[PDB]
C-alpha cells in the first residue's frame, strides 16, 4: 500500500516523462522509415510506369 | 540462502527458452529476411528500370 | 563472544572493499571511454552513428567487472560463507 | 528486514528444486515475445508500409546481421543470426517489464514482488551462458573436426601462452553469466532499499532509478548479443 | 564485548571504503569526460551542442555508479545487514 | 570495552576512507579538467570566455562528487549511525 | 575465542581483496584497451575488421587475469586451506 | 583497557587515510595540470604568462581539496570526534 | 587463544594482498600493451605480424611478476612462514 | 594490554600509510611532469632554457605536498598526539 | 596470544603489502615500457635496433627497484626483524 | 600480552604499507619516464645525447624519493618509534 503508492507516483512520473520528452523521437523515426518505405514503393511504380511508356515509345518507332 | 548455488530452474529456463528460439528461427527471422530480399530486389529493379528507360529512349531516338 | 559476530563484521569488510575496487574500476572505464568516444567525435564527426556501436560495448564490459563483483559482494553481506 | 533472495514458488519436483518465481517471469516473459512473434507472422508485409512490430523486428534482424557480416560472413554461419536475435530480444523484454509497478508493502518492513527480473536468479544467466557455450563449441568442432578444435584453442594464436590460453575458454563463458545477474540483481536491490523511504518522498528516487534501470537492461541486451556474436565468429575460422 | 558494537564497526568500515571509492570513481569518471569536452570544444568550437550528448550521457552513467554505492553504504550504516 | 567507543573507532576508520577517496578523486578529475583546459587554451586564445563553461561544468560535477562525501562524513562524526 | 572463526574471517578479508584487485585490474585493462579501439574506429571505419582480432586479445588477456583471482577468491572463501 | 586508546588509535590510523588520499590526489592533479602547462609553452613559449592564468587557478583548486582534508585531519588530531 | 589461527589469518590477508596487486598490475599492463598493439594495427594495416612480436615480449614480462607473484602467494597460504 | 601499545600502534600505522601516499602521489606527479619536459625538450630543443621554469615551478610544488606529509609523518611516529 | 604470533602475523600483512605493491609497480612501468616500444616501432620498424636500448633501461630500472622490494619481503619471512 | 607485540606488529606492517607505496611511486614515475625518452628516441635519433639530460632528473627525482621511502622504513623496523 504505502510502498505500492509510492512507487504507483513513480511509475506515474516515469511514463509522463517518457511520454513527453522521449516518446516524440521514436515517433518521428517510425514515420520517417514508414515515409521512406513508402517513397521506395512509388519510386518502383513510376519506375515501371516508365518502362512501359518508354516499350511504347519504342513500338511506335 | 546463498543464491548463488543453482536450482532446477538451471533447466526449465533452457526448457523455456528453447521453445522460444525456435519461435523465432520459424516465424520471424526466416519472413524477415525474405521482406529484406523483396525489398532490395525491389531496388535493384527500380534502378535497372530507370537505366533501361533511358536505353530505350535513346534507342528509339536511334531508330 | 559470538563468532556469528566477527565473521560477519569481517565478511562486511571485505564486501565493503569489493565496493570500493568496483568503484574504482567502473569509474576508470566509463571516464576513459567516454574520453575516447567524444575525442573521436570531435575529430571527424561523420562517424556520429558508429561511434556508437562499441562505446556502449566497452561501457558494457567496464560495468561488468563491477557489477560481477558487487554480486559477490551480496554473497557476503547476506550470506556469508562460513558462517558458524 | 532487507529480503535479498527468498524465492517464492519454491517447488521440489522428482529429487529437484526449482524456484517458481523465476520460472513465472520466464514463462510471461516468453509469452510476451510468442505473441510478438505471431503478431508479426500475422502482417509480414512489403507491399504495403510495414506496422510497428514488422519496424522493430527488422531493426533487430539489421543490427545482427551487420554484426555477423562485419566479423565473419553469414555464407559460413547461417545460424548465428536467429540465436543471436533471440537472446537480445527474449533478455532486453525480460528486464524491461521489471520495470512494471510491483512493489507492495510486506508486513514487515520490507518489499515483495509479484514479478522479478529473472536474472536476479542466477540459475538463468548461467543457463544461458552454458547454452551458448555448447553452442559454439560444438560449431567449432563441425567447423574444424574433433581432433582440430581442441587443437586450434588450446594452441591459441600464440603457442608461448598455452596455459592462459585454456583459462579465457572457460572464461568465456563466466564473462557471459555473472556480468549479467550483476546489472540486473543490482535492480533487484536498489527498489528494495527504495522502499525504506516514506512514499511521499520514496516516489522520486524510485522513479529515476527504474529509468536508470531501463536503460541498464537495454546495454546488457546489446552487450550479451554482441558478445555472442563474436564469439561465434572467434570458434568459427580457420 | 557486545557483538553489536563490532557488527556496526565492521558496517562502518565497509561504509567508508564504499564511500571512498565510490568518489575516487566519480572524481577520475567525470574529470575524464570534462577533458575530453574540453578538448572537443577546443577543436569545433560549433559542434558544442554534438559534443553534449556523448558527454551528458557518460556522467549520465558514471555517477550512476557512484549513487549505487551511496544507496549500498545506506544500509550498512542504518540497516546493517547480518545486525542483531 | 564500552561498544560506543569501539563505533566511534569505526567512525574514524570510515572517515580516513571516505576523506582519502574523496580527496584522490577530487584531485585527479580536477587536474585533469585543467589540463584539457590548458591544452585548449594554448591551441587557441580566442576559446578562453567559452572554454570556461565545460570546464565550469568539470569543476562543478568534480565538487558535488567531494562534497557530497565530506557530508557523508560530517554525518558519520556528527552523529554514528548505530552508536546507543 | 573460536580460532576457526578468527581464520574464517581473514579468509573472507582475504577473498575480498582478492575480487576488489582483480576488479580494478579488470576495469583498468577494459578501458583502455576500449580506448584504443574506440580512437581506432573513429580514425579508420575501414579497419575495424583487423581491430576486434587483437582487441578481445587484450580483453582476453584482461579478463584471464580478473577471473584468475576470482578463481582463487572461492578457494579463500570455500575451501580455506589449513582452516581446521 | 581504556576505550580512549582505541579511539586514538582510530583516528590516528583514519588521519593517516585522509593524508595518503589526499597525498595520492594533489599529486597526480599537480603533475596532469604541469603536464599540461609544459605542453603548451613548449608549443608556443610566447604565450607562457597567459598559461599561468588558468593554471594558477585550477592547480590551487587541487591543492583546495588538500588544504580541506588537512583541516579535517586536524579535527580527527587535535578534536577528535566522539573522543571520551 | 590458538596462535595458528591468528598465523593462518595473518598468511590469508597477506596472501590476497600479494596476488590482488599482482592481478591489478598485470591487467593494467597487459591493457596499455594491447592499446599500443591496436593502435599500431590501425596506423600500419601491413605491420600485422611485424607488431605482434615486440608486444607479447612486454605482456610475457608483465605476465611473468604476476605468476611469479601468484606463485609467492600460494606460499604464504599452503605453507605459512614462521608457522608454529 | 597497555593502551599506550594500541595508541602507538595506531600511530605507526597511520604514519606508514601517510608517507606511502606521499610517495604514491610524488611518483606519479613526478613521472607526469618528466614526461612532460621530455617531450617538450625533444620537441624544441632550443626552448630547453625556457622550458624549465615551469617544469621546476611544478615538480617543486609536487615535492612540497610530498614533504608535507612526510614532516606530519614524523608528528605521528614521535610527538604521537594523545598519547596517555 | 603468544608474541610471536602477532609479530609473525603483522610481518604477514607487511610482506604481503611490499610485494603486492611492487608487482603494481613492475607492472605499470613494464606495460608503459612496451606501449612506448610498440609505437615507436610500428611508427618505424627500422629504429628498432636502437629503440630497444632505452627500453631496456626503463623496464631494467623498474624491475630493479621491483626485485630490491621483494627482497625485503623476503626478509619478512624468512628471518623477520625484531622477532622478539 | 607483551606490549612489544602489538607495537613491533604495527611497525612492520606500517613499514611494509611504507614500501608499497613507494614501489607504487617508482613504477609509476619509472615507466612514464621511459615511454617519453622512448618516443623522444624514435623522433629523433640525434636527440639521443640531449634526451638524457632531463630524463636522468625525472628518475632522479622520482627514484630519490623512494630511497627515502626505504630510510623511513628501517627507521619503522630497526628503530621503531615509541618501542617499550
Amino acid at each position: 500500500m504505502s510502498i505500492f503508492i509510492g512507487q504507483l507516483i513513480g511509475f506515474a512520473v516515469i511514463a509522463f516523462i517518457i511520454v513527453k520528452w522521449v516518446v516524440p523521437p521514436v515517433r518521428t523515426l517510425m514515420r520517417n522509415q514508414q515515409e521512406a518505405v513508402r517513397a521506395a514503393l512509388a519510386e518502383s511504380a513510376e519506375a515501371a510506369k516508365k518502362l512501359a511508356d518508354a516499350d511504347a515509345m519504342h513500338a511506335k518507332a | 540462502s546463498n543464491f548463488l548455488i543453482p536450482n532446477g530452474t538451471f533447466f526449465a529456463v533452457l526448457i523455456i527458452f528453447l521453445i522460444v528460439l525456435g519461435v523465432i528461427s520459424k516465424w520471424v527471422v526466416p519472413p524477415i529476411s525474405k521482406v529484406l530480399a523483396e525489398r532490395e530486389a525491389m531496388l535493384a529493379k527500380t534502378a535497372a528500370d530507370n537505366r533501361k528507360s533511358a536505353e530505350q529512349v535513346a534507342a528509339a531516338q536511334a531508330d | 563472544l559470538d563468532p556469528n559476530a566477527i565473521i560477519t563484521a569481517g565478511a562486511l569488510i571485505g564486501g565493503g572493499l569489493i565496493m570500493g575496487g568496483g568503484a574504482i574500476g567502473a569509474g576508470i572505464g566509463d571516464g576513459i571511454a567516454g574520453n575516447a568516444l567524444i575525442s573521436g567525435i570531435a575529430r571527424q564527426p561523420e562517424a556520429q552513428g558508429r561511434l556508437f556501436t562499441p562505446f556502449f560495448i566497452t561501457v558494457g564490459l567496464v560495468e561488468a567487472a563491477y557489477f560481477i563483483n558487487l554480486a559477490f559482494m551480496a554473497l557476503f553481506v547476506f550470506a556469508t560463507p562460513g558462517l558458524q | 528486514a532487507i529480503h535479498v533472495g527468498h524465492h517464492t514458488l519454491v517447488f521440489e519436483l522428482f529429487g529437484m528444486t526449482f524456484n517458481g518465481d523465476t520460472i513465472l517471469a520466464t514463462a510471461v516473459t516468453a509469452v510476451i515475445v510468442i505473441a510478438l512473434a505471431f503478431y508479426l507472422r500475422a502482417k509480414v508485409t512489403s507491399t504495403g508500409v510495414p506496422s510497428g512490430v514488422q519496424l522493430f523486428w527488422e531493426a533487430l534482424t539489421i543490427q545482427m546481421r551487420q554484426q555477423i557480416e562485419g566479423s565473419i560472413g553469414m555464407k559460413i554461419a547461417p545460424f548465428v543470426l536467429p540465436l543471436s536475435v533471440t537472446i537480445f530480444v527474449f533478455i532486453l523484454i525480460s528486464n524491461w517489464l521489471a520495470v512494471l509497478p510491483l512493489q507492495y508493502g510486506g508486513a514487515d518492513g520490507a518489499a515483495a514482488e509479484l514479478y522479478k527480473a529473472p536474472a536476479s536468479d542466477i540459475n538463468f544467466v548461467l543457463a544461458l551462458a552454458l547454452f551458448v557455450f555448447v553452442c559454439y563449441h560444438a560449431a567449432g568442432i563441425w567447423r574444424r573436426g574433433i581432433v582440430g578444435h581442441p587443437i586450434k584453442v588450446v594452441k591459441g594464436h600464440v603457442a608461448f601462452l598455452a596455459p592462459i590460453n585454456i583459462v579465457e575458454e572457460l572464461a568465456k563463458p563466466i564473462s557471459l553469466a555473472l556480468r549479467l545477474f550483476g546489472n540486473i540483481f543490482a535492480g533487484g536491490i536498489l527498489v528494495a532499499l527504495i522502499a525504506m523511504f516514506p512514499w511521499y518522498i520514496q516516489w522520486f528516487p524510485n522513479a529515476v532509478w527504474k529509468t536508470f534501470d531501463l536503460f541498464v537492461g537495454l546495454i546488457q541486451a546489446f552487450i550479451f548479443s554482441l558478445l555472442t556474436i563474436l564469439y561465434f565468429s572467434q570458434s568459427m575460422e580457420l
